[PDB]
DNA sequence: GGTTGGTGTGGTTGG
């Protein structure tokens, strides 16, 4: 469904300034 | 939020502000999980030791906000509450077990660049993401230090192993809770604080790129204290109750 | 304008 995708970020293929820290924590 | 930073515009479009009409003040955080349902901590609505017991008409929900206090014309939507549903087994007398409540809005809110619901986890998402050491993100307009922000604050924090959570407090922890925060020796700091309860602890799934709400800011002992950790309602553990309420009402 | 109109000794609201 339409949940968890942000119009100003994921929808425009743009990252917010710290999500990368989250992704790195998985690795 | 202590030791966090200002959120970027549209970064947490599911963030909701629970607002008391009189006097006018921010009560708590909350989240949008559909165009008609808002999830929050039950103690934001019912807590007898603080003579707290809100009825739908004592409250308003403000969605799409960034500034803590200014009315953001044509950006935020203010909604009234049709019905409040508190978990039947919410244990306020002892440890805030199942600190979770759903609020059905009178009218559905239209999504926009600033307003969109967050996903609720299913079993695979919970199993895969809710692991000690993985980081989630907490947002809120609550206090900046133990005892405030002009705009929504954000902080990223690592989920902590359950034995460590248990040993950090004498309050009885349950499987309906998890804790997060840096260890006495990890260098970093950060935590949610009073005023942030109801707010979402979210994780971005590395498999489908969507944000999932894994937790709800629930309680702590002081804020950002060395050796202490913030506690959060475990959303997947109570999802059967969330789905039964939404399906039925 | 702005994360948004048309006008504020603002307003459901700062500058
Ligand atoms: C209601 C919320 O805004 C708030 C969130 C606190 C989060 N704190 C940290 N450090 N992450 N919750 C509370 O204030 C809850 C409501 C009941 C009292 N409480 C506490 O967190 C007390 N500090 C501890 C407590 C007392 C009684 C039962 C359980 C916990
Ligand atoms: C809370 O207040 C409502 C209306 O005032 C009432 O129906 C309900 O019994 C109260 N619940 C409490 C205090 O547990
Ligand atoms: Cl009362
Ligand atoms: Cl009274
Ligand atoms: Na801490
Ligand atoms: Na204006
Ligand atoms: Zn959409
Ligand atoms: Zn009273
Ligand atoms: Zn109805």
């Amino acid at each position: 469904a339409d949940c968890g995708l942000r119009p100003l970020f994921e929808k425009k293929s743009l990252e917010d300034k710290t999500e990368r820290e989250l992704l790195e924590s998985y690795i | 939020i202590v030791e966090g930073s200002d959120a970027e515009i549209g970064m947490s479009p599911w963030q909701v502000m629970l607002f008391r009409k009189s006097p006018q003040e921010l009560l708590c955080g909350a989240s949008l999980i559909s165009d008609r349902w808002v999830l929050t901590a039950a103690h934001c609505l019912l807590y007898p030791p603080w003579d707290k017991n809100f009825t739908e008409n004592d409250l308003l929900v403000r969605i799409g906000k960034h500034s803590r206090t200014r009315y953001e014309r044509n950006i935020e939507k203010i909604s009234m509450l049709e019905k409040i549903y508190i978990h039947p087994r919410y244990n306020w007398r002892e440890n805030l077990d199942r600190d979770i409540a759903l609020m059905k809005l009178k009218k559905p809110v239209a999504f926009s660049d600033y307003i969109h619901p967050v996903c609720l986890p299913d079993r695979e998402t919970a199993a895969s993401l809710l692991q000690a050491g993985y980081k989630g993100r907490v947002t809120g307009w609550g206090n900046l230090k133990e005892t405030q922000p002009s705009v929504l604050q954000v902080v990223n924090l690592p989920i902590v192993e359950r034995p460590v959570c248990k040993d950090s407090t004498r309050i009885r922890i349950t499987d309906n809770m998890f804790c997060a925060g840096y260890k006495p020796d990890e260098g970093k700091r950060g935590d949610a604080c009073e005023g942030d309860s109801g707010g979402p602890f979210v994780m971005k799934s590395p498999f489908n790129n969507r944000w999932y709400q894994m937790g709800i800011v629930s309680w702590g002992e002081g804020c950002d204290r060395d050796g202490k950790y913030g506690f959060y309602t475990h959303v997947f553990r109570l999802k059967k109750w969330i789905q039964k309420v939404i399906d039925q009402f």
